[PDB]
């Protein structure tokens, strides 16, 4: 398993009529786990997660522990045949490209 | 993590006064306040005082002010408390406990309990007897001890299994117990089997052994 | 008649796996709601080329065959398509 | 002072039932209250507190709800590890802390395992003579407990002692004592045990003699 | 949700061929795969293959190649298996499965399980006898039938504490089955007990009831 | 072909105890694996999938680990819900479904509980007599029945079956029958059935007779 | 409970003498579901994919959670004179990921 | 300095408000 990273989640997309450009669609997915002190990868945390961590510590339980989270995404864009006519689509925001606990 | 720990049982006369302690561990009692809980075996539970180890400010509940003490101590993270003009009304078990409740966290310790009891008997020592009669039941009786607290145990504690200790019980100024353990009938006499009582309060240890 | 061609070309080449487990899942499309013409002639000689490096040899050569219409997104969706159709075939 | 009401004062249930309780408060507390648990012979723990949140490591079936002047505590499945008694706290002045509520299993039903032992000898030689009666691993808890002497009524001195109802079967148990002096002892010469229960139209009778 | 039903037991003749079916239910099964499983009492589990229902490409394993043929149909969410060429060595129990498993999400759905048996006996009847003797043990029998489905209940299914039913036993191309109830000394013949027997093969009922 | 062994065969445990399983494979596998749970009279479960990931349900106890061509499945605290068999299952190739391995639990000893009934009417007018013995409720497995007629050794005709551990208590259960004609059963006075355990150093007999 | 939203949690510092005493620090809490009943902005394209799938069957291992957005900075002083600046203090927004 | 600390007065209710960390 490990700390908080990134990891592979795709699809496959069908349509009964057309044909779609590209088939395999990617969007990945952020998984694991992420403690102290900090071992990981990614850059440092905020003070808002170790002020959450060291309450944690003291001796506290709170009813909303930190999680592992994207922060970034990027667009796609998809395009569509069929007889007699093609259509191209853009949409924004479908591709998550980075991990850090919040 | 965090613990409380607490002193013994105590057993006064009908006019003394008594000093009860509460002693925190992992912990900073600079942190928050310090309760102080009562509990009678069938009246429910009660509040007595709190404390605030970094001023030293006190509150009382409404019912044992005057009669009720609290101090605390930070140099080694200890608090007292002084219970005074005992009136045979307060045999009871005392609880320490931290609390503290808010919309997003929550923190909740409590102690393990110390006993008072207030009487104006003796102290004495228990009596230990054997009781003989496919399947056997054997027991060990204990008669007139005081105070309440005792132990008994089967074979040092390798045998737990199916055996009934039932409750003391309290007539004259005195006591009683007994245990109760069932066997198969391929392990007796063939094996040894021995009842094993101590009274802390006298420092007593008896062992008694079950033959036919 | 050139773009039903090419529909039917994709589908040809699009064979199906061998695999004796499934891959992944399958979602239908429902959701997630939004002068150099010698450009296009010599990306599709380039792309039919790389296929021929290597049943479909048919449906290449009335592709080239067919090869009048003046549509500004049509030639240019199509050169897209093109290019999206060269990394995937390579798998 | 705030005064909390809770209801019901006792429950029953089957082991794969919903269960819910309420505890009322006698003056707009806002969504301050706590709902606890506790174990025989051990100390409070938190399960609810605020109106709605969870403690660390409380299951999913626990479940509480309420606001302003009702609260309402529900368990949607009951199991065979929830035998324990519940308080509500408030928390808007000094605390109290409720009344209890109790919670009680169900099984099919048994009959009771008699057993009988004379005196020791040890016991004997001292003065005095105990006979017991042990019954164990019956249900319901209801019972009827005679001695006899030489086909007699005899009820001074007698001792009786309950257990509470086991966390692995559910079944209670019972002890009965009868002193007398040796010399009184000495002088009978037949001793009966008679129980009557739900479970037989006929009391169970356990005899044994002096003389052999 | 999704849900998978399947038909009924079955029993063939040493030489014919079976068609068993798999039907989905809130599910669309162009979405993934079907597989189909094979399980024997004591050899563990197998796979014979899979389809793919959108595009009609199927698989099967090297050791069951040319004796299973697996076919699907859209239009009602339905896949049928055609086995042949049967030879008393695939008494068994066949699954209809989806399996999915990936570094982030997974799916595993299994049906309830086909029971199919290979035989060359004839279909009969059962026969149902009662027995009769503070606890009472009570028994009913069930003896000479065929095939081994079948089912036995007590008070049409208002006893079911302390009642054992022991497996079938086949000797000479016939079955037999018990089944055994311990009630307590005031519940008989105070009360009405009886066993209720059902064969759904051939379709016959049959209640008993138990007299002194 | 992939082929996987599954280690060890057999398990015991105490209700308490940390359990591991381990799972070798003959060849790379890279990390797709999964571990298995399967109840009797039901179908599979999955609980573990792509080595260490874990359902959705599942509780924190079970876990799993491994890599490249070695893969271990551990417990920590066993309970008494745990009993099952557990298989592990590879997908590089051709599913392989490992051989199973069992498990089971530990308890105190028992004596088994004796009754015998003799044929009804019906059957007799019927043309054959059956006579029925059954043993309830003991520990540990193993037992010997042996059946006698006018003080005499049969083994002819008799049937035995068994039942599986339960899941309430953990007691295993017995049947025995013995089969005869009518004439030969009424020219016979007294039958016994007799039963050796490890519970006793005498066997449990118990007898009826023909004439009374 | 209700849905996703911003809720108050708060703090004492004590060590010479600080000002302000009350450190403020919101958290985010709740449950977001499908169709959206909240009062925040609209999901992402991610998120609603997610949800789907969890609908349709699958049993992801890391379903979405109630996060915040947005933070703010804060400054403290102390006396016995310094003063310090940090940013990324106090949450803001919420919105589930 | 003794200003401010005189006028923070202690507070007279009977249950802990918030925990207390230090500035670290």
């Amino acid at each position: 398993d490990g700390p908080c990273a990134l990891r592979e989640l795709s699809v496959d997309l069908r349509a009964e009529r057309s044909v779609l450009i590209p088939e395999t669609y990617q969007a990945n997915n952020c998984q694991g786990v992420c403690g102290w002190p900090q071992s990981d990868r990614n850059p440092r945390y905020g003070n808002h997660v170790v002020l959450l961590l060291k309450m944690q510590a003291r001796g506290a339980a709170l009813a909303r522990p930190p999680c592992c989270v994207p922060t970034a995404y990027a667009g796609k864009l998809l395009i569509s045949l069929s007889e007699e006519r093609i259509s191209a689509h853009h949409v924004p925001n479908m591709v998550a490209t980075e991990c850090g606990c919040r | 993590e965090v613990q409380l720990q607490q002193s013994g049982a105590e057993l006064v006369k009908p006019g003394a006064s008594v000093k009860l302690s509460c002693t925190a561990s992992g912990f900073n009692i600079k942190d928050t306040y310090m309760h102080w809980v009562k509990q009678r075996p069938e009246q429910g539970l009660e509040w007595i005082g709190r404390i605030d180890p970094a001023n030293g400010n006190t509150i009382y509940a409404s019912k044992f002010q005057g009669k009720a003490t609290i101090t605390a101590d930070t140099s080694s993270n200890t608090a007292y408390m002084q219970l005074s003009s005992l009136t045979s009304g307060d045999t009871a078990v005392y609880y320490c406990a931290l609390f503290i409740t808010t919309a997003t966290y929550a923190m909740d310790y409590w102690g393990q309990g110390t006993s008072v009891t207030v009487s104006s008997a003796k102290t004495t020592a228990p009596s230990v007897y054997p009781l003989a009669p496919s399947s056997v039941t054997l027991g060990c009786l204990v008669k007139g001890y005081f105070p309440e607290p005792v132990t008994l145990t089967w074979n040092s504690g390798s045998l737990s299994s199916g055996v009934h200790t039932f409750p003391a019980v309290l007539q004259s100024d005195l006591y009683t117990l007994s245990s109760s353990v069932t066997v198969t009938s391929s392990t007796w006499p063939s094996q040894s089997i021995t009842c094993n009582v101590a009274h802390p309060a006298s420092s007593t240890k008896v062992d008694k052994k079950i033959e036919p | 008649p050139f773009l039903e061609t090419l529909t039917r070309l994709v589908r040809a080449l699009r064979v199906p796996p061998a695999r004796a487990s499934a891959p992944r899942l399958a979602l239908d499309p429902d959701a997630l709601a939004g002068a150099l013409a010698r450009r296009v002639a010599a990306e599709l000689q380039a792309a039919a080329a790389e296929l021929r490096s290597l049943a479909t040899a048919p449906l290449l050569a009335r592709l080239l065959a067919l090869c009048g219409l003046g549509d500004p997104l049509r030639a240019l969706l199509l050169l897209k398509a093109l290019q999206g159709l060269r990394v995937e075939w390579r798998g | 002072s705030i005064v909390m009401t809770q209801t019901p004062k006792f429950l029953l249930v089957s082991a794969g039932d919903r269960v819910t309780i309420t505890c009322k408060a006698s003056q707009s507390v806002s969504n301050d209250v706590a709902w606890y648990q506790q174990k025989p012979g051990q100390s409070p723990k938190l399960l609810i507190y605020y109106a709605s949140n969870r403690y660390t490591g409380v299951p999913d079936r626990f479940t509480g709800s309420g606001y302003g002047t009702d609260f309402t505590f529900t368990i949607s499945t009951v199991q065979a590890e929830d035998l324990a008694v519940y308080f509500c706290q408030q928390d808007y002045s000094s605390l109290t802390f409720g009344a209890g509520t109790k919670l009680e299993l169900k099984r099919a039903d048994a009959a009771p395992t008699v057993s009988i032992f004379p005196p020791s000898s040890e016991q004997l030689t001292s003065g005095g003579a105990s006979v017991v009666c042990f019954l164990n691993n019956f249900y319901p808890k209801d019972i009827n407990v005679k001695w006899k002497i030489d086909g007699s009524e005899r009820q001074n001195g007698v001792l009786n002692s309950w257990t509470d109802q086991d966390s692995k079967d559910s079944t209670y148990s019972m002890s009965s004592t009868l002193t007398l002096t040796k010399d009184e002892y000495e002088r009978h010469n037949s001793y009966t045990c008679e129980a009557t229960h739900k479970t037989s139209t006929s009391p169970i009778v356990k005899s044994f003699n002096r003389n052999e």
